[PDB]
C-alpha cells in the first residue's frame, strides 16, 4: 500500500474499522479500532488481568524502545465501555509512516465487551483537547510535528459489508477513485474536542423531517444516533417502531423507502435505502438511525459508509463527497 | 453497536 495508507476490516455488518498498526522494536502487529470521536492510544498488554485470550498484547519487555512512564489514565466511552492502565513511550508505526515516541496507554483492566471483541484496543483521531491525559500529544500531533505528513489531512474510506467490507485510511492524502463528483468543504466546531458540523436539514422524499441540527463524525459509532425528537420524526417516516432502548425496528425490506437526505453547507449526502437496516436477526431488522438524549447527533458509520471524507487538523475542516459505488 | 469519548 502506498506511504500512509491503511486498509481496514469491516468487523460484521458494518460494525467498526479497525486497521492494522505496529508498535515497539522489532515490533508487533496491533488491530486498532480507528476513532474519530476519541484521542487515546491504548493497547491490552501483559499487565492486563481481564483481557481477552483473543487479544494481541503489547509486551514492554520486547520492546528496546519502550519508555516507563509514572501516569496512570482511565476512559470511558459514550457506551459506558471502559478501560484503564498506565502510561508508555514507544515508537507506532502507521502505515509505513514511524511516529517516535508516541505516548501509548497500556491497559491493566478493561471491560468485558473490549474482551470478547475484535480490537486490541483504540487510535483516537479526535482533537488534543479530549486527551484523558493532560499534555498527550496525539498520532495525528505528532505526524505533523514529526514532519510524516505534509497536509494535515486523513482520507477516510468506510465499505459496505454487502459490498465486500474493506476501508482504507490514508494519512496526509486522499482517493479520488473512491468517490464521485466534487468534494464540498464543511467547516469543523472542535470547540468540544470533536469533528462538529452543522447539517442544515433532512428530507425523506418531500417530507422535511428535521431543520438544522448539530452533530459529530464519529467513526467508532456504529449507527447514525439522533436527537430524541429528530429521530421520532425520521422513524415516522420509514414507519419504523420503537424498542425502547435507542433503537427501531424497520422494515428489512428497504426496496420502497426513499434515501434519508442531508443537506450540508448547500449539498446533498445520503443514507441510501440498503443503510437503513443495521442488521437482521431471526427476520426482525434493526434500523441504522437511533437515539439517544443528547442535543446533538452522534454521525456514525450508518452515514459515513455512503460518503468519503477527508478530515483536515488543521483548519479546521472537512471535505465530502458521496462515495463511489 | 459501538458508540466510541
Amino acid at each position: 500500500a502506498g506511504v500512509g495508507t491503511v486498509p481496514m476490516t469491516d468487523y460484521g455488518n458494518d460494525i467498526e474499522y479497525y486497521g492494522q498498526v505496529t508498535i515497539g522494536t522489532p515490533g508487533k502487529k496491533f488491530n486498532l479500532d480507528f476513532d474519530t470521536g476519541s484521542s487515546d492510544l491504548w493497547i491490552a498488554s501483559t499487565l492486563c488481568t481481564n483481557c481477552g485470550s483473543g487479544q494481541t498484547k503489547y509486551d514492554p519487555n520486547q520492546s528496546s524502545t519502550y519508555q516507563a512512564d509514572g501516569r496512570t489514565w482511565s476512559i470511558s466511552y459514550g457506551d459506558g465501555s471502559s478501560a484503564s492502565g498506565i502510561l508508555a513511550k514507544d515508537n507506532v508505526n502507521l502505515g509505513g509512516l514511524l511516529i517516535k515516541g508516541q505516548t501509548i496507554e497500556l491497559a491493566k483492566r478493561e471491560a468485558a465487551s473490549f474482551a470478547s471483541g475484535p480490537n486490541d484496543g483504540l487510535l483516537g483521531l479526535g482533537f488534543d483537547t479530549i486527551t484523558t491525559v493532560r499534555g498527550v500529544k496525539t498520532p495525528m500531533d505528532n505526524l505533523i510535528s514529526q514532519g510524516l505528513i505534509s497536509r494535515p489531512i486523513f482520507g477516510v474510506y468506510l465499505g459496505k459489508a454487502k459490498n465486500g467490507g474493506g476501508g482504507e485510511y490514508i494519512f496526509g492524502g486522499y482517493d479520488s477513485t473512491k468517490f464521485k463528483g466534487s468534494l464540498t468543504t464543511v467547516p469543523i466546531d472542535n470547540s468540544r474536542g470533536w469533528w462538529g458540523i452543522t447539517v442544515d436539514r433532512a428530507t425523506v422524499g418531500t417530507s422535511t423531517v428535521a431543520s438544522s441540527f448539530d452533530g459529530i463524525l464519529d467513526t467508532g459509532t456504529t449507527l447514525l444516533i439522533l436527537p430524541n425528537n429528530i429521530a421520532a420524526s425520521v422513524a415516522r417516516a420509514y414507519g419504523a417502531s420503537d424498542n425502547g432502548d435507542g433503537t427501531y425496528t424497520i422494515s428489512c425490506d428497504t426496496s420502497a423507502f426513499k434515501p434519508l437526505v442531508f443537506s450540508i453547507n448547500g449539498a446533498s449526502f445520503q443514507v441510501s435505502p440498503d443503510s437503513l437496516v443495521f442488521e437482521e436477526f431471526q427476520g426482525q431488522c434493526i434500523a441504522g438511525f437511533g437515539y439517544g438524549n443528547w442535543g446533538f447527533a452522534i454521525i456514525g458509520d450508518t452515514f459515513l459508509k455512503n460518503n468519503y471524507v477527508v478530515f483536515n487538523q488543521g483548519v479546521p475542516e472537512v471535505q465530502i463527497a458521496p462515495v463511489a459505488e | 453497536p459501538f458508540h466510541x469519548v
